[PDB]
């Protein structure tokens, strides 16, 4: 119960020396050159060798360099260590320990993006440097210089990322440990009740990279900490240690800490106004992150002479391969789009997994269960998911039931699904040692666990005492683990019950930092230290699998939620930000936290509704039920301490406002469906900062209490304080804004006050866009299923508005051969019409054909122009068919924006259509 | 007559020719606007049949309505819900938020009368006779 500040690590104090030692030097130079006749250039790729010295004789080790140029327009530079290539090194205490650099992070982590650019060409290429033009119509450019070696990443005109600018470049070559710099941390070291045997010493990897003129950061996710990143080299309003990542269960959590959390996602952004720029540390190691704004010279300066203001970063990780990508922008969506090009896009979710998700630490029985279920109809709060946290097991064995308190679960899944509602059941990696359980029997027996430094099989504490672990790097491990979920094998279970992966850092509760000692050895003979931050991932990934498909014809989507995670887990499911707490603060900080997921590339994200640790007071529950509903990610969670606080026991008026929230929410679901097809089509984020949205806007930068939902023109932003009644929102842009709920004009960009008592949500309407939603309440979103959309046209100052909808069956895979629907929006010109997005042409399954009688119903147009008043109908033109529909015109009054409600407009979601008003 | 109506509100549902809304009686309708599914009267009394005005509701997002009681959608609709005359066994209101959603609602409408348009499907048995 207790973590590793930056001095206690003994890679980060040597890397942060380095650095103290290279910013105070006289000129300092990196002791690391390109050899330049070993250079070579061909189809989009530089080779050399990197020389470093290692000591005053002028002795030097080969660091063998290569630059790829990727179709894309992204840079990859990766920096190998040849004598562990090869082998030719010795290990310490007769480690088996793999001698190479890690070097399957790509194999875990990307899924596409990699093509060479056969049109990247050097431009330029004298004895000192060269430099090669890439990306787009040659439009992008990298300056490799030989000695020191440095690299510029340029474009328009200038510089912008730079490695080794600061000569920070540091590859830990191998070494034996031999007699006569302080080398007091390079072997073992000690910590947590643990000693590291460090079978292979010293082997970090670090670098600088610089982002000229950007002076906002944003990503590295996760922290508790803003979007905007701060400084970490002390100062007022600044951290004093680095970032850290190291995916770590970490109880009771605090408030504005470079602490590491569950999970890492080594991916930064820099951005101004209009220009964009990122790179992706590709590697799984313990990595920590210096950060500090500074300026684009390194020398001291004249009184009166200026300087670019830059952020100068220091990344640092254990051990592999140094591996990084390069990203120009010069949009967001431009980074986040290729990132996700490289590591993966959002899978397309189960649709339920977008509605309520009603959790505790522990629904107690079966009859616990079914009560809530029955109280959530009696009190008219609608929900999809009951979730059981880990007492439903017997004695803590995962693929068990308790059969005193869980008696009849088949029956209380039956009861959920007679309202399309499902079940979520904790399953965890860790696998009790005990006896008369065949699971560990076939853990053991298969070779499939966790090993120590010495081969052996780890064991340690944690929920069923002793345990050993799962080791999901295995394939052997993770078709093993595929078996076990079957509806057969895993009794109990049924086509409604989906799972959680929970405790997979790995959290270990008698372990260094209460996670896995750093020499374990997992599958290819790789040390923990190698592979920590995947450890998470390979766990979902392994469940994902098992979900696919649980009996004989079944292929469908899983859904998982995970704690731990690392880049590419968009691809298997949801995350959620851990064991926070019941507090004002803790409200407000998971607002940056879930928008910096997006913005990193897994936007299925949220935050426990309610706090997990401890008691929230009636308005605190109430606020963050107004929160949540923005969170991609909505489930309410408590503490095995904290009071029953399911929403029905909260008391009116309370009740009503958390009905009217979640109402918000599956009425929205339509809109919240389609920002996820986004986020799956090109990782288009769910919910956007105004960084994202509005890049032209420097005021916007650092804003993270206030986002956009998909696509829709929704701008959002919930009440966090105690005892406010407004709030102050931050109008982007010069086009018109109107409140949700009441039509109100609110009055270019600028602050504007609004009333924001208990019982408001403030939601902003932006004109110029299109949204759906489905204005009949209903129980569970399986049963709006079949019901009528509604579509709303918001009006700007221009009289165009553009949007969109996705819908598919929500449960299988046929989208991958189109069955689904995808209308595209467009209103222009007294014309609203409707046609598919991607412009298809046809053949029709049975869910399809089903769709033929969902329609469109209601329109409503906020500030319909004045010429339409007084005309009644307008005409309805579809699949050669044409009618009539009766229109309404409400004139401005008040404050209220003139608004028209068509009715009954009765066309099939599916079909083309354009409605033609005045 | 209209589907849905309880005894008690039999008598607004009459004319050839109009409807007057019951508890708002300054809108009024052609007669074939009731039970279209569209909501035309501002409480909601148009849909005895239907699920097109459950969000005429204190518990749903509020929206302006002209000619409500309050203003807006944020009101208590004039009928009790939607009548199930269950023949056989004892008539009784379910929510109009209960109709026409894919399930059937046995246990206040044994005669599967919430589920008439076969939502995706469904097809609900009537229960009434042996409950
Ligand atoms: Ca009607
Ligand atoms: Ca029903």
């Amino acid at each position: 119960h207790d973590w590793k500040k930056c001095d206690q690590s003994g890679f980060c104090r040597r890397n942060r020396a380095y650095a103290d030692h290279a910013l105070s030097a006289i000129s300092w130079e990196s002791p690391y050159k390109i050899a330049p006749e070993t250079g070579s250039f061909k189809d989009g790729q530089y080779q050399a060798i990197i020389l470093k010295t290692i000591n005053d004789h002028g002795e030097t080790v080969r660091l063998p360099l290569t630059v790829s140029f990727l179709e894309s327009g992204t840079a990859r530079v990766t920096i190998d260590e040849e004598k562990r290539q090869k082998g030719e090194i010795e290990l310490r205490h007769d480690s088996k320990a793999r001698k190479e650099r890690y070097n399957e992070a790509e194999q875990w982590v990307i899924v596409g993006g990699m093509t060479l650019d056969k049109g990247a060409k050097v431009d330029y290429e004298d004895k000192t440097q060269m430099t090669v033009k890439y990306g787009p119509s040659s439009k992008f450019e990298a300056t490799i210089k030989f000695a020191p070696f440095s690299i510029d990443f340029k474009r328009d005109g200038a510089s912008h990322i730079k490695f080794n600018d600061q000569g920070l470049l540091n590859i830990e070559h191998w070494r034996p440990k031999i007699d006569p710099e302080d080398d007091s941390t390079w072997w073992e070291e000690s910590f947590g009740g643990n000693t590291d045997s460090k079978p292979r010493g010293p082997e970090s990897v670090g670098l600088d990279i610089s982002f000229v003129g950007y002076e906002h950061v944003f990503g590295i996710p996760s922290h508790a900490s803003p979007l905007s990143l701060k400084q970490t080299r002390g100062g007022e309003g600044n951290y004093n240690e680095p970032y850290r990542m190291y995916n770590a269960d970490v109880f009771e959590y605090i408030l504005d800490s470079p602490m590491t959390l569950y999970g890492s996602i080594p991916f930064m952004q820099a951005h101004r106004k209009d220009s964009s720029v990122g790179i992706f540390w590709l590697n799984a190691a313990e990595t920590w992150v210096d950060i500090t704004k500074g300026k684009d010279s390194k020398n001291p300066l004249a009184l009166g002479v200026k300087s670019k203001i830059t952020t100068r970063t220091h990344w640092f990780s254990e051990s592999g391969l140094l591996d990084v990508f390069v990203f120009l922008g010069p949009t967001p969506k431009d980074i986040i789009s290729k990132y996700a090009e490289l590591t993966g896009t959002t899978a397309m979710p189960q649709e339920f997994s977008l509605g309520y998700h009603q959790c505790r630490w522990n629904y107690v029985s079966d009859e616990d269960v079914k009560d809530v279920d029955r109280k959530m109809d009696k009190f008219n709060m609608p929900y999809d998911v009951i979730w059981l946290d880990i007492e439903y097991t017997d004695e803590k064995k995962y693929f068990t039931w308790d059969k005193h308190s869980f008696k009849d679960p088949i029956g209380m899944g039956k009861q959920l699904e007679a309202h399309g509602r499902k079940l979520v059941t904790i399953i965890d990696p860790h696998i009790k040692n005990t006896n008369n359980y065949p699971v560990v029997d076939e853990l053991k027996s298969k070779d499939l666990a966790v090993k120590t430094k010495d081969g052996s099989i780890f064991e340690g504490w944690c929920w069923p005492g002793s345990s050993h672990w799962i080791d999901a790097f295995n394939p052997a491990a993770r078709e093993w683990w595929k078996g076990l979920f079957k509806y057969d094998k895993f009794k109990g279970t049924m086509e409604n019950t989906f799972i959680w992966n929970d405790m997979n850092e790995p959290s270990v509760f008698n372990g260094p930092e209460v996670t896995m000692p750093k020499d374990n050895l997992h599958h290819g003979n790789w040390e923990h230290r190698d592979v920590h931050n995947l450890n998470g991932m390979t766990f979902q990934n392994a469940t994902y699998h098992a979900l696919l498909s649980r009996k004989p014809g079944e292929h469908r989507r899983p859904f998982v939620l995970t704690r731990a995670f690392f880049a590419g887990s968009q691809r298997l499911g949801a995350m959620w930000t851990g064991d926070n707490t019941a507090d004002w603060g803790y409200l407000k900080a998971s607002i940056p936290m879930v928008l910096s997921q997006g913005i990193a590339g897994f936007p299925f994200a949220g935050a426990d509704v309610g706090g997990f640790f401890g008691n929230p007071d009636k308005d605190l529950l109430t606020r963050w039920y107004q929160t949540g509903i923005f969170y991609p990610f909505f489930r309410a969670h408590a503490h095995i301490d904290a009071r029953r606080r399911e929403p029905y026991l909260t008391g009116e008026p309370y009740n009503t406002i958390i009905a009217a929230a979640l109402r918000l929410r599956y009425s929205l679901l339509p809109s919240w469906y389609t920002a996820f097809r986004h986020a799956h089509l090109d990782g288009t984020p769910i919910i956007k900062p105004m960084f994202y949205t509005h890049p032209s806007e420097e005021a916007g930068l650092p804003i993270d209490d206030q986002f956009f939902i998909g696509n829709t023109g929704l701008l959002a932003k919930p009440v966090t304080d105690k005892d406010r009644t407004s709030v102050d929102i931050w109008i982007p842009d010069s086009e018109v804004y109107y409140d949700y709920f009441t039509y109100d004009i609110i009055s270019k960009s600028k602050t504007a006050t609004l009333d924001a008592p208990l019982e408001k949500i403030p939601l902003l309407m932006r004109g110029g866009h299109v949204f759906a939603r489905r204005d009949i309440p209903r129980r569970s979103s399986a049963l709006m299923k079949w019901d009528p959309y509604t579509l709303v046209v918001v009006l700007g100052n221009d009289r165009k508005a553009e949007g969109d909808l996705y819908v598919d069956d929500g449960d299988s895979f046929d989208y991958e051969k189109g069955q689904y629907i995808h209308r595209r929006f467009i209103f222009d010109a007294n014309t609203l019409t409707s046609a598919d997005y991607e412009g298809r042409d046809d053949k029709e399954g049975e869910w399809l054909k089903k769709m033929r009688t969902v329609n469109v119903e209601k329109i409503i147009v906020v500030g319909a122009p004045a010429a339409w008043k007084g005309k009644k109908t307008v005409t309805v033109e579809s699949e050669g068919k044409t009618w009539a529909a009766a229109i309404e015109y409400n004139p401005a009054e008040k404050s209220r924006a003139a608004f028209a409600v068509v009715k009954k407009v009765g066309v099939r979601v599916g079909a083309d259509f354009k409605i033609v008003f005045g | 007559l209209p589907r849905g109506v309880g005894p008690e509100f039999a008598k607004y549902y009459t004319s050839q020719g109009t409807f007057t809304c019951i508890g708002t009686p300054s809108i009024t309708l052609s007669s074939s606007q009731i039970n279209d599914n569209s909501c035309d009267c501002p409480d909601g009394s148009d849909e005895p049949g239907t699920a097109a005005c459950a969000h005429l509701d204190r518990l749903s997002p509020e929206q302006p309505l002209p000619g409500s009681l309050t203003g807006t959608t944020n009101t208590t609709s004039t009928l009790p819900g939607f009548w199930c005359a269950n023949e056989g066994h004892i008539g009784s209101y379910i929510p109009f938020m209960y109709v026409n959603d894919g399930v059937c609602d046995y246990e206040l409408c044994c005669d599967g009368s919430d589920e008439y348009a076969h939502a995706g499907g469904v097809q609900c048995e009537n229960r009434c006779a042996a409950i």
